[PDB]
């Protein structure tokens, strides 16, 4: 469970930065 | 396929490897590295190394093909001069001590306080003392103290003696003195305990003789190793002494001998204790 | 992982030093254990960059130069460049303020604008001797301004120059210096001179000789028929009169300056400085506790400080006191007499 | 007057958001993603303040415009300003924008802006013709973004009839709506489409009606953790209301905690108090801190006062709170189980002595409880052990009352089914992360 | 996404207080000084 | 060190009147009109006339009244002249002056007022601390949390720029008594603890009053070895509490488990502290955690004891610790269970594993919560 | 004596420009 | 001086012999312990519930029927201290990401 937990953290951590990344180039785009 | 690549990197670091010492990192995943062979190999480095455990001095384990630079071996700090290993330990415990409260409590709060409790040092924020001197009648201790703090240390404890750095070959003495306090460095924390040193500690007179040239050096090394522009930090320095009248002030500096203990003759009090503990 | 891989299975690279080019398509080179080779040059790499004495890299095969690579320094030398700048700052020196003025002239002001000596048709200074009693803050001057250098501090102790062998404290000197135009600008900070820097002697069985030698070696490269381009020399030292006037003449060393024992404002400066951090108890009038340093040395004012930290931790207290304060005033000013009316007699 | 200039300056700031808003709605016509959509109609509460009339006449008089029978719709149906100095001429569409006619999303985006700054000026009558032209508008639409726009203006709508107090002449075209959603497999208008039916079913007091849908239909995990909360609370009530009281807790628990952190005071503050009556009804007494609120102070302030009496056991206070303040919870909608609970505060003391004591003879349980005989305190202790508040068994023979001995836990397989439902959920979060995770081409 | 269908409807102390505070009773001081005289005889 | 205006007694005395069973006592109204007499104290003489429906003295509130006037006319007069021939140093010290007069003659609103604008006026570092502290002062006299919570944060960032041991001690007192007035009773056991050996802020009150205190509090929050460590071992409090035996007799008592005499003690602790003007509200909470303490205490030795062994340790009835070990049961205080069939108290004192489990589920729950909120936020 | 004050940005700017100026920054730059 | 350091001496003369006569048995009774050191039934119990609570010997007082079990103090299994300390850690991360995540 700490480990899935560690792991399900992390993921939500990447997608957090992957929507702020291609937020980012959208908005640089303009 | 990514897994067998990672079984074909931990396969390059395998029996046999040959030991050399890394001279100098050149940049990323390259570096110089002097094999035992007695050449110096321009190579690569496995990105599995971490990159800070290249110290220019630590050994390192090359693949014997292409000598490419594959594993850190442990360092192999050794008695080196003296390191007095856990086995070297003198046996001699402060019980085995009769009667040397003052002392006793003095060089504890020196050299073993720090070590443990630097809690209460950082709380009044007065950068606990650096060297300490026990100065005496011969016979009454000093060394035998020494011997009892390096028992229950939790630190390096070198000892050494105020005679072994005076040699012939000029430019050994200090070469020692530099190299001892390196090794005390490395080995942080450590406690140096300098034994007699009425030999080399003396005022520095003006020197006219290539005999007296070389002690005062030895005398300045000593100077500029223990309070110089390379601040050691987490080390001791403990010393030995039958008269303190000698020995040049820049050595009873509060910044390089912050203490000076004195070891008088037991009385009739101390004697009591003395005869109680040995008989 | 692939390309680490094939990487590494690629033959390491012999490492030589350059004696000089030949061909501008060959260059003379010798590798560590056998001799001289002159071998090709990889089409990257320029003839016109390989200068002598550079330590190429040359293939395992043909031992073809393919890698210009950092140059070489004794090792023992490179450890004399400081990497990890020390803790000390000019905030922390306390009674030295023209003395820190007087030092930076030449430590700073020439580095940062050599415009200004330029157009006063002047030589900028070079050489900084500190001179003064033991514990006034040499080294620690030495050690601020290598905080706040922005520059090469390569730091040389009094004895590391010395060796047991013969030329080699030259040769490791010349190394020094070396390194230290390779890294230009660049400070050179030499503690305790009188080791090797002490009056030069005469022949004969007593004299040093090969510590004059590395003296007289030290001696041309901070002023001799080269000279020196941004590299300022800074030299700390007790006993102003027992090191020759050789290195103290002007050309060598510009300035000296002296680090007298603090005065009375100066004691008190010091003690601000070092009492910082202490936990001080109203009524603590430092003044007065410069009064009873009549004197000191200026360490011996930290050691002051540390005894009444001491005198606190012993109490297991961690506030510190006036009487505390005096005390330890008195112990650390432990003066040793003659203890013999008889010898302090013979001189009526 | 520069009060009037300062005015203009913040209408046409909003202005410039509308057009932000309508431009991210035709970006995500043009994306193929509705999530464009959410994010348009996440801002639009906080545009929904800031307007008034000018804001509204030149939004429809910049967008539109296009000779269409929207304009003679909407036009009427608000003040124009007169020939002001500062006619900047607002055209979002130029040209073949103008020409090509508006996209349902921004249509309905801007015919919702009437209708929120129509209920704003309260004239609900008014709002009513724009709201059902809008619907009539949307309903041959198939465009599933247009659902999302869709789900919202299904609250407003539903809204505007709250405050014209029918309800009811809505509810089948509601009903229909949501099957028709159901067809197209959203989850976001039908997810609001039946939080509106169970409100207005409470509204009526069908709680069968409700019991029943909440039975056959299936709420969308995939919806607005808003939309979530509100049919939690409503399912709560559900519940509570059919004596399934310990599901009604759990799920009012979860509305709660899934409750817009501190944004719907009133809200917050109905599940709070039904939370706290269902778990008095339970036997459990609620967390202090809830009354002790800045927000829910004054609000929980009777609920405080019947805690209190419940738990001390007075029933003369319960009846004095129930005289003083009840007829408000009559205002609350909750009478009926302050009753319930009247009837039911013996359950408290029973699950306290349970807690308490651990082999208490039933003379002992009858005295601390107040109870006039033994037997009556053998028929409650029964009782209250059978509906699974108790967890002990009556020794009949020499009447004393044996709590289940403790078992330790970690040596069964309790933990283990915990961390089962732990793991799963982690892994579920995992795979949801890593599922998207938005590259775009 | 405030929640305007649900309308939105002395003691000030920072201390948390618990249930046990609400519960009125005699001071420990009498509840002592009873028990004591009535375990005395 | 810093002066004792405004006097804390005149508070404790005032809220001694003010509670019921003490209304009606002469000494503390004797003592009370003596400060004010002495003090010469107008304002809270109509405050406390008005709040206790007292029948004001004409002739006196008159003279008091004067006298201020007078006086408020004399430190306007040496304001006045500093302005014109001296410089802002002599200013300063003159408002200064009047602020501290208005805080003295129990002016609440003047006195804030007035330091306020010292402080806008104010410099030097240090003057600034002691206005801060004369600010925390009032604030303590007159129970504000909202003055007491400002002024603090304001020294203790004064503090934090430019602070001095001294006036960092005395703000960690200040601490402690404000920490004591919010029930916040461990973070006052630790400021009290820590300034117990350098305690020198005498005109909150005196050192037996600060080391009763300390004590007490120390005792509510501090587990047994910490306990035993810094007070039953300590040694300025040991040497204080030579001189208070009933103090020193409560606090060793539950230290040596002698349960009777240690509920006899915090009898006359509760008793004591229902009199005291800033341990008022939460003496029920003390007795209370003190009850609940030494039941824990002594079910942490034993597995299963009968109520009657309680009973004789602590000196009472079966009956009564009974009650209270049923209520306190019920509020999850206690790990342990009745048989009163047999009237044998069993602990069910959770193992290690089985605590960490619960522990683990705990900490698990609400960071799994925390985690599906922010993944249904930002997954839209 | 009267203390050395440190030498500003601004100072060192008016001493390198306040002079010759004329042909000094060409005379640099050819050599 | 003298009462002071004999009874300190008593005090830990008697926790020695307890803990001697403690170590063969598993569940002695406090009445066959008071016979082996011949002092009071009262005075041994109190002793124990001293030593006891003091996390000294490890074992627990059964006064209902009259025992004092003794046992092995599981360790604490580490794993889970280490899980709980990596739970905050992770609480601390979820705060984190909840300061980002702001930037939609
Ligand atoms: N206080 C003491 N208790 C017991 N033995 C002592 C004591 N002082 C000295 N001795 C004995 O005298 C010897 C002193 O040796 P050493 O420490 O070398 O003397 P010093 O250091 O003064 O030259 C030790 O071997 C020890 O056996
Ligand atoms: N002016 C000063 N202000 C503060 N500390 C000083 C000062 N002068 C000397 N010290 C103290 O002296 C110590 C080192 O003295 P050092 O520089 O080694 O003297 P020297 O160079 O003469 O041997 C340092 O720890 C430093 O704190
Ligand atoms: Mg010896
Ligand atoms: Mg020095």
């Amino acid at each position: 469970y700490l480990a899935s937990l560690i792991r399900s953290v992390v993921a939500l951590h990447n997608l957090i930065n992957n929507k702020i990344a291609n937020r980012d180039a959208e908005k640089k785009e303009g | 396929e990514f897994l067998h690549a990672q079984e074909e990197v931990k396969r390059i670091q395998s029996i046999p490897l040959v030991i050399g010492q890394f001279l100098e990192a050149v940049d990323q995943n390259t570096a110089i590295v002097g094999s035992t062979t007695g050449s110096n190999y321009y190579v690569r480095i496995l990105s599995t190394i971490d990159r800070e455990l290249l110290k220019p001095n630590a050994s390192v384990a090359l693949h014997k093909h292409s000598n490419a630079l594959v594993d850190v071996l442990p360092p192999e700090a050794d008695s080196s001069i003296m390191m007095l290993t856990s086995d070297q330990k003198p046996d001699v415990m402060y019980a085995d001590i009769g009667g040397m409260d003052i002392q006793k409590q003095e060089v504890r709060e020196a050299v073993e306080l720090p070590l443990t409790h630097f809690e209460l040092y950082k709380q009044i924020g007065i950068d606990p003392p650096r060297g300490v001197l026990m100065y005496g009648p011969p016979g009454c201790g000093k060394t035998m103290l020494a011997k009892a703090v390096a028992h229950h240390t939790t630190a390096a404890f070198i000892r050494v003696v105020g005679s072994e750095f005076v040699q012939k070959y000029l430019g050994e003495g200090p070469r020692m003195v530099r190299d001892v306090f390196r090794l005390a460095k490395e080995n942080a924390p450590a406690i140096i305990f300098i034994d007699e040193i009425d030999a080399i500690a003396t005022k520095r007179f003006d020197a006219q003789t290539g005999a007296d040239r070389e002690v005062q050096r030895i005398l300045l090394e000593l100077l500029n190793q223990m309070d110089g522009f390379d601040q050691n930090v987490n080390v001791k320095v403990i010393m030995a002494t039958n008269r303190a009248d000698t020995l040049d002030p820049a050595l009873l500096r509060p910044g390089r001998l912050d203490r000076k203990i004195e070891f008088p003759l037991p009385d009739r009090r101390q004697k009591r204790l003395i005869f109680s503990t040995i008989t | 992982l692939r390309e680490e891989l094939q990487l590494l299975q690629e033959q390491g690279s012999y490492v030589g030093e350059v004696v000089r080019a030949m061909d501008k398509k060959k260059v003379l080179v010798k590798v560590h254990p056998e001799g001289k080779f002159v071998v090709d040059v990889d089409k990257n790499i320029d003839i016109n960059d390989v200068t002598p004495n550079c330590r190429v890299a040359l293939r395992n095969d043909s031992y073809t130069l393919h890698k210009i690579l950092p140059n070489k320094v004794d090792p023992l030398v490179s450890l004399m460049m400081v990497e990890k700048v020390p803790d000390s700052t000019y905030e922390m020196i306390g009674g030295l303020d023209k003395q820190i003025k007087e030092i930076k002239e030449v430590i700073e002001l020439p580095v940062k604008h050599p415009e200004l000596f330029e157009a006063l048709g002047i030589a900028q200074p070079k050489g900084v001797l500190l001179y003064g009693p033991p514990g006034t803050g040499k080294t620690l001057l030495a050690r601020a301004v290598a905080h706040h250098t922005d520059c090469t501090f390569i730091r040389v102790s009094g004895s590391e120059l010395v060796q047991k062998f013969i030329g080699e404290g030259a040769r490791m000197v010349r190394e020094l210096f070396v390194m230290a135009r390779e890294h230009a600008p660049s400070i050179i900070f030499m503690d305790e001179i009188d080791s090797i820097g002490s009056s030069r002697l005469e022949g004969g069985s007593g004299g040093d000789s090969e510590v004059q030698r590395t003296m007289l070696e030290l001696l041309n490269q901070l002023d001799g028929f080269e000279a020196t381009k941004n590299i300022k020399v800074i030299m700390a030292t007790n006993r102003i009169d027992i090191l020759d006037s050789a290195l103290l003449r002007p050309g060598r060393i510009d300035r000296k300056i002296e680090f007298p024992p603090p005065n009375e404002e100066a004691r008190l400066d010091i003690l601000k400085i070092h009492s910082r951090k202490m936990n001080l108890t109203r009524g603590i009038n430092l003044r007065k506790i410069a009064e009873l340093m009549p004197g000191a040395s200026g360490a011996e004012v930290k050691g002051v400080c540390t005894e009444a930290g001491m005198y606190a931790l012993r109490e297991r207290r961690v506030h510190v006191t006036q009487e505390d304060f005096e005390m330890a005033v008195a112990k650390v000013m432990q003066k040793d007499s003659e203890k013999n009316m008889s010898i302090k007699k013979l001189w009526k | 007057a520069a009060a009037e200039h300062s005015q203009r300056e913040l209408d046409t700031v909003t202005l410039e958001d509308i057009k932000e808003h309508v431009k991210q709605l035709e970006k995500a016509v043009s994306g193929k993603e509705p999530r464009f959509v959410l994010r348009a109609l996440r801002m639009l509460p906080s545009t929904s303040r800031r307007l008034n009339h000018y804001v509204l006449y030149k939004a429809v008089q910049g967008f539109f415009t296009s000779n269409n029978a929207t304009r003679d719709f909407l036009l009427p149906f608000l003040e124009e300003p007169m020939d002001t100095e500062a006619d900047l001429q607002f055209r979002p569409r130029t040209g073949k924008a103008a020409s090509t006619p508006l996209l349902p999303e921004v249509e309905a985006y801007l015919q919702l802006l009437v209708v929120i700054f129509m209920m704003n000026s309260k004239r609900y009558k008014e709002a009513q013709k724009i709201s059902d032209d809008l619907m009539q508008k949307i309903s041959t639409q198939n465009r599933r973004a247009l659902d999302l726009v869709a789900a919202k203006c299904y609250y407003y709508h539903a809204r505007v009839y709250e405050f014209l107090d029918k309800l009811d002449v809505v509810r089948s075209f509601l009903h229909a709506r949501l099957r028709t959603a159901t067809l197209r497999h959203d989850a976001d208008g039908q997810a609001t489409l039946l939080n509106l039916l169970l409100r207005n079913y409470l509204h009526y007091s069908l709680y069968d009606q409700a019991e029943k849908l909440v039975s056959k239909s299936v709420f969308p995990e995939q919806a607005n953790n808003n939309e979530w909360a509100r049919y939690l609370y409503y399912t709560g009530r559900i519940k509570a209301i059919q004596l399934e009281y310990s599901e009604a807790r759990r799920t009012m628990t979860n509305a709660l905690r899934k409750a817009p952190q501190h944004t719907a005071v009133g809200f917050k503050q109905t599940v709070h108090k039904l939370l706290i009556v269902v778990e008095l009804l339970l036997g459990e007494i609620p967390d202090r801190l809830q009354f002790r609120q800045p927000s829910l102070k004054r609000s929980l302030m009777p609920y405080f006062l019947l805690t209190q009496a419940v738990r001390t056991g007075n029933l003369a206070k319960f009846n004095q709170v129930l005289d003083q303040f009840g007829e408000k919870f009559q205002a609350d909608g909750t009478y009926t189980l302050i009753i319930r609970l009247r009837h039911n505060v013996i359950k408290t003391g029973v699950r306290m002595i349970s807690l308490s004591y651990s082999r208490i003879s039933l003379a002992d349980i009858a005295q601390k409880l107040q109870l006039d005989s033994p037997e009556d305190a053998e028929f409650i202790v029964a009782k209250a052990i059978r509906d699974g508040v108790i967890e002990a068994s009556i020794n009949h023979e020499k009447g004393y009352v044996q709590s289940k001995e403790m078992i330790d836990i970690y040596s069964t397989r309790e933990p283990q089914l915990a961390f089962h439902q732990r793991i799963s959920f982690c892994l579920d979060i995992h795979n949801m992360s890593v599922k998207a995770m938005r590259f775009p081409p | 996404d405030e929640f305007e269908e649900f309308p939105a409807e002395e003691d000030a102390h920072v201390w948390e207080d618990n249930w046990d505070d609400d519960n009125v009773e005699d001071d420990f001081s009498n509840q002592l000084r009873a028990e004591l005289e009535k375990h005395g005889y | 060190g810093l002066p004792k205006n405004p006097d804390l007694r005149i508070a404790q005395l005032r809220f001694l009147l003010s509670l019921p069973e003490h209304r009606g006592d002469a000494a503390v109204r004797d003592e009370l009109m003596a400060a004010v007499r002495d003090n010469n104290m107008a304002p809270y003489y109509e405050a406390l006339c008005k709040s206790l429906d007292w029948q004001i003295d004409v002739d006196l509130l008159n003279k008091m009244k004067k006298a201020n006037e007078d006086e408020l006319k004399r430190l306007d007069e040496e304001l006045e002249d500093a302005e014109k021939n001296l410089g802002e140093s002599e200013i300063r010290d003159a408002m200064m002056a009047k602020a501290e007069y208005l805080c003295r003659i129990g002016d609440k609103e003047g006195a804030l007022t007035a330091f306020r604008k010292t402080y806008d006026k104010t410099v030097a570092l240090g003057h600034r601390l002691d206005i801060v502290f004369y600010l925390l002062r009032i604030g303590l006299f007159y129970m504000d949390n909202d003055l007491i919570t400002r002024n603090t944060e304001k020294a203790k960032s004064l503090i934090e720029e430019g602070g001095d041991w001294d006036r960092r001690n005395r703000l960690k007192v200040y601490q402690g008594l404000y920490c004591v007035a919010i029930r916040d009773f461990k973070q006052a056991a630790e400021l009290f603890l820590d300034t117990v050996s350098t305690f020198t802020s005498y005109e909150l009150m005196d050192y037996k009053t600060f080391v009763t205190y300390t004590v007490y509090v120390s005792m509510i929050a501090l587990e047994r070895p910490d306990l035993r460590e810094k007070v039953i071992k300590g040694a300025e409090i040991l040497e204080v509490l030579h001189s208070l035996p009933a103090v020193r007799q409560y606090l060793f008592s539950l230290y040596e488990c002698r349960y009777s005499v240690f509920f006899q003690s915090l009898a006359v602790v509760e008793q004591e502290m229902k009199k005291d003007w800033l341990f008022a509200p939460h003496y029920r909470y003390y007795v209370r955690e003190m009850r609940i303490h030494a039941y824990s205490q002594l079910l942490e030795s034993y597995r299963s004891l009968t109520l009657g062994y309680m009973a004789e340790a602590f000196g009472v009835g079966v009956e009564f610790i009974d009650q209270e070990l049923s209520r306190f049961i019920a509020a999850g205080r206690l790990h342990c269970k009745i048989d009163k069939v047999n009237e044998i108290v069993e602990t069910n004192r959770p193992d290690s594993k089985n605590w960490q489990y619960q522990e683990t589920i705990k900490k698990g729950d609400l960071l799994l919560n925390r985690v599906q909120k922010l993944s249904r936020v930002i997954n839209m | 004596d009267k203390p050395i004050r440190a030498l500003d940005e601004g100072d060192i700017a008016l001493l390198k420009t306040y002079g010759q100026s004329t042909y000094s920054r060409q005379i640099k730059q050819v050599e | 001086i003298i009462s002071t350091h004999l009874a300190k001496l008593y005090d830990n003369l008697l926790e020695q012999n307890l803990i001697r006569v403690i170590e063969p048995f598993s569940r002695v009774q406090i009445e066959h312990i008071s016979s082996l050191i011949k002092l009071s039934k009262a005075d041994v119990e109190r002793k124990l519930s001293q030593m006891i609570l003091d996390k000294k010997f490890h074992g627990i007082l059964d006064q209902g029927e009259g025992v004092l079990i003794i046992f092995d103090e599981p360790p604490v299994d580490k794993t889970y201290e280490a899980a709980l300390e990596t739970i905050q850690n992770m609480s601390k991360v979820v705060d984190s990401l909840y300061n980002k995540a702001k930037k939609l």
